[PDB]
């Protein structure tokens, strides 16, 4: 009654019989601006079903010797279907967002990912190396987009934060002993209530192995992580014509 | 006995080698894309060979010192380029020279490696680039700051962002040379016999393939006969050669023994198997791979227009006409006394281009070699100078 589930939310559902549990990120579901917080005078649009659908995005290889990945959310959806769409006519934005992260395998691999959010997720450099030299990220490792992104240290996160205490955010775990399945449900979290969805990124989804992938040589050795994510109760406003960046 | 010519500090055969008095005039010939987009849709090339750009060389000696009772010298051979303008067509700083980009080329080869694969990956994807650009003389030649290689610094703090073909080279070194002076014997004289310490190469399949021979090519040992076989280390050539005889010429007035780089350098044979990495699969003849030698640039040496080599890879590109005259590689050598009368030093540098469909920006382009650029290094002497050779 816990290890089975579904989500069904547009459209588009996804069943897993090998689930762990539904966290809830901060202990509230995604919900519209009340008339107490929005600031914006003209009506918000809310499409209700043409964007709040589970956008499979992409497939990270995961092997022996991997380190991590991030995805900069909602830059990874400002290129996919109605949501890449709405996001680029209008200039605000909010919503929230319900993850879910994929990774099966057998009942011989091993190993654990820490599947994890942390909202403004900001991207340090390696300062030139000795660290006297002012140099600030790229913009494709700001907003890597729907590709995802390699973290080169992920013991320090690429911002100088360690990853032993990033299980203070939304996480849950994916061991291959026990689930196959992360589901992180993310309200909208951001200072003032509306914001662009083009330059700012409200939280970036870090997915580390902690625990290395182990398998004896003649069991399958492509074990994919695919993240689905889904914006739930989103809304947007001030309309003109579209920038893509 | 003609022991004048030494490499003691007190003799005028040092005061040549330590300070080289004739200058050094190189003519920097480019290729010009006609058809950019073409090539990218799977055309013949079209190109134009565009020149001359002569620089007038700098040469001095640094670090000079001794060793084994006087036998064994090390010192380093700077050299830096210095621009003519009336022996060029035009000003080099407004000519645009349109080619293949070799950075966006070098980092797809690194993605075939495995260096820096899913960083590289995701900046030829999201910034896309140009197969084919166009900049300045001065930029692609002495240093120009690529927009790929600026953001693989900030992961990788060791990797420069100015790419040139010569950058870093003016006013700096090729190597920590040691010498063998003719102390001991005037056949071997300053020739090198060691590298940066490493006695000989290290990257090619055979120790037969490793061994540096000859000298760097600034003078010769004197006393040399018709039938007797020189060896040179270019240290852009990243082997030894040799050179062979060819004609009689006659150098103002003085004997000369013009000996030419021949075709066998880079020919297909049972010894030059060993030079195409890793498994002897040649690229053609005439050509050869030295992306070790350049930091993982896909770098090709060859003759200029594919002189010598194979006839597929001239009919791949519509304008190599090569010949014998203006596109080989020979030096005219004093017989008695080794001083250099007049060389020149002629060598293509190509760019190794396939489809591969990782990367969209190839388009539908055929694997073969392209031409880039290639220079013609000559020396020469003087007539007041070659008469204080005619007394010796
Ligand atoms: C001129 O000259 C120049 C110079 O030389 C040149 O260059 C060149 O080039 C070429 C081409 O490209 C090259 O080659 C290549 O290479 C490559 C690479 O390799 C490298 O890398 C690797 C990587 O690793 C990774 O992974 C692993 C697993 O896998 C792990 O473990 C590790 O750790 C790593 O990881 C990392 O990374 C990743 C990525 O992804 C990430 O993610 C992570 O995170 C991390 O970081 C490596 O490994 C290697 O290593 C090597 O080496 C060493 C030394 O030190 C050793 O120790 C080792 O062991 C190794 O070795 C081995 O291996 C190799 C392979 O690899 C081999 O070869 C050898 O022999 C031995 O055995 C390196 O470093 C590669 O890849 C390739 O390979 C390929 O190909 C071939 C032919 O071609 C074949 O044979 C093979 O087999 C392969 O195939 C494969 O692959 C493909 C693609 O990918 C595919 O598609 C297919 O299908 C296949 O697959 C299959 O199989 C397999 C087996 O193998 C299996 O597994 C699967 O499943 C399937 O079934 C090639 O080889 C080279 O390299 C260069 N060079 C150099 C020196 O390098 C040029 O070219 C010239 N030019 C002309 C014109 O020619
Ligand atoms: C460094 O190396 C470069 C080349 O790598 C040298 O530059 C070349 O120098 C040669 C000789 O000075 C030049 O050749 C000359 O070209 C003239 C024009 O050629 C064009 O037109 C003819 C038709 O007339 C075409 O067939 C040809 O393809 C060219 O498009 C010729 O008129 C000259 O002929 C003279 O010499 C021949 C030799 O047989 C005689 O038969 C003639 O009667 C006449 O006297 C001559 O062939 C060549 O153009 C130069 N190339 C470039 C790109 O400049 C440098 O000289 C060399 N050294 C230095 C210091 O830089
Ligand atoms: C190698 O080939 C490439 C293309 O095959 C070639 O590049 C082109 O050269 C032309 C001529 O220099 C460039 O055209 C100029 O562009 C500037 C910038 O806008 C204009 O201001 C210029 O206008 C002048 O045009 C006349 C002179 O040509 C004058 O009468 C007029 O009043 C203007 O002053 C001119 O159009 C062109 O931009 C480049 N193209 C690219 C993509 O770089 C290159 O020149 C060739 N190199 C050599 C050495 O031959
Ligand atoms: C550097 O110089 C050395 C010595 O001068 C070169 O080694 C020699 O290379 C020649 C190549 O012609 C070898 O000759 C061969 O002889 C056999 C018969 O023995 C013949 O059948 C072959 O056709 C070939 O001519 C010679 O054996 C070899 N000697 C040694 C000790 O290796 C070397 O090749 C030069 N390397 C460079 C990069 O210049
Ligand atoms: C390479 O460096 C040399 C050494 O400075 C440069 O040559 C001098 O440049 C100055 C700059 O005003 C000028 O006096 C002359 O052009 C040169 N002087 C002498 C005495 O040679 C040269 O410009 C540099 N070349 C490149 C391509 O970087
Ligand atoms: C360079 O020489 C080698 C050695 O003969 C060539 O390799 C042979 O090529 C023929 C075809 O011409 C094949 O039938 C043989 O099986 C090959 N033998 C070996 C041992 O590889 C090579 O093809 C020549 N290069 C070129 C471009 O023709
Ligand atoms: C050459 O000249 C004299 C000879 O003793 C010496 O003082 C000088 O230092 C020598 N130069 C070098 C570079 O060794
Ligand atoms: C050079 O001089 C003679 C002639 O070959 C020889 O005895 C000597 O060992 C040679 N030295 C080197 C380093 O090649």
């Amino acid at each position: 009654s816990d290890r089975v589930a579904q989500l069904t939310i547009g459209n588009s559902t996804i069943t897993t019989q090998e689930a762990a549990n539904i966290i809830v990120g901060y202990g509230e579901w995604p919900s519209y601006c009340s008339d107490d917080d929005a600031t914006a005078v003209d009506k918000p649009t809310r499409p209700d079903v043409s964007v709040n659908r589970f956008y499979t995005l992409d497939t990270k290889l995961w092997e022996k010797s991997s380190k991590g990945w991030y995805w900069k959310f909602p830059d990874v959806l400002t290129e996919t279907g109605v949501f890449g769409q709405n996001a680029q006519f209008h200039y605000l934005y909010r919503s929230g967002f319900c993850i879910h992260v994929q990774c099966n395998a057998s009942k011989f691999h091993q190993g654990a990912l820490l599947v994890a959010i942390l909202p403004e997720y900001v991207i340090g450099t390696v300062a030139g190396g000795t660290g006297t030299e002012d140099s600030h990220p790229p913009y494709i490792q700001t907003q890597p987009g729907a590709d995802g992104f390699e973290l080169q240290h992920p013991y320090v996160l690429d911002a100088g934060i360690p990853i032993s205490q990033l299980t203070v955010c939304p996480h849950q775990w994916i061991n291959l002993r026990t689930n196959n399945c992360a589901t992180i449900i993310v309200p909208y979290m951001n200072t003032l209530p509306f914001d662009s969805a083009l330059n700012h990124c409200n939280f970036g989804l870090l997915v580390v192995p902690i625990s290395p992938l182990d398998f004896d040589q003649g069991a399958t050795p492509v074990i994919p992580i695919t993240i689905t994510l889904a914006p739930m109760c989103s809304e947007f406003a001030g309309l003109r014509q579209a920038v893509t960046q | 006995i003609e022991k004048k010519i030494v490499l003691r500090n007190g003799t005028e055969a040092f005061d040549s080698w330590e300070k080289p008095p004739l200058p050094v005039y190189t003519q920097f010939y480019f290729f010009n894309v006609t058809n950019p987009e073409e090539i990218l849709r799977g055309e013949t090339p079209r190109v134009e060979e565009v020149g001359p750009y002569t620089y007038r060389e700098l040469r001095n000696k640094a670090n000079i010192q001794f060793g084994d009772n006087g036998t064994t010298i090390s010192a380093v051979s700077n050299k830096a380029y210095v621009f003519e303008r009336d022996q060029s067509v035009g000003d080099p700083k407004i000519d645009l020279i349109r080619t293949l980009n070799i950075p966006v080329l070098t980092v797809i080869e690194w993605s075939q490696v495995h260096f820096l694969r899913e960083i590289i990956e995701a900046m030829l994807k999201a910034y896309q680039q140009k197969l084919f650009v166009t900049h300045t003389v001065d930029e692609l030649l002495w240093g120009y700051k690529d927009e790929i290689l600026s953001l693989i610094h900030v992961f990788r703090p060791d990797i420069s962002p100015y790419f040139g073909l010569f950058y870093e080279k003016n006013g700096t070194n090729d190597g920590d040379y040691v010498f063998l002076t003719g102390e001991d014997s005037y056949l071997n004289f300053t020739k090198i016999v060691e590298w940066n310490g490493k006695t000989s190469l290290d990257w090619w399949i055979t120790d037969k393939c490793n061994m540096i021979n000859g000298t760097d090519g600034d003078s010769f040992h004197p006393l040399i006969t018709k039938d007797e076989v020189l060896y040179v280390f270019p240290s852009d050539f990243c082997r030894s050669v040799y050179i062979t005889f060819s004609d009689y010429e006659s150098v103002q007035g003085l004997p000369a023994f013009r000996y030419k780089v021949p075709a066998e350098i880079l020919a297909n044979t049972s010894d030059n198997a060993g030079f195409c990495i890793p498994e002897g699969n040649c690229l053609g003849s005439g050509v050869l791979n030295v992306s070790i030698c350049k930091n993982g640039a896909p770098i090709i040496m060859s003759f200029p227009h594919f002189y010598q080599a194979d006839e597929r890879f001239v009919s791949a590109i519509e304008g190599m006409h090569p010949n014998q005259e203006d596109h080989e590689t020979f030096v005219d050598i004093n017989p008695l006394t080794g001083i250099i009368l007049k060389a020149a030093k002629r060598f293509q540098i190509n760019i190794y281009v396939k489809k591969l469909d990782d990367f969209v920006e190839t388009g539908d382009i055929r694997t073969m070699v392209f031409p880039v650029m290639y220079l013609n290094e000559s020396v020469h002497i003087d007539k007041e100078t070659a008469s204080r050779l005619k007394s010796m």
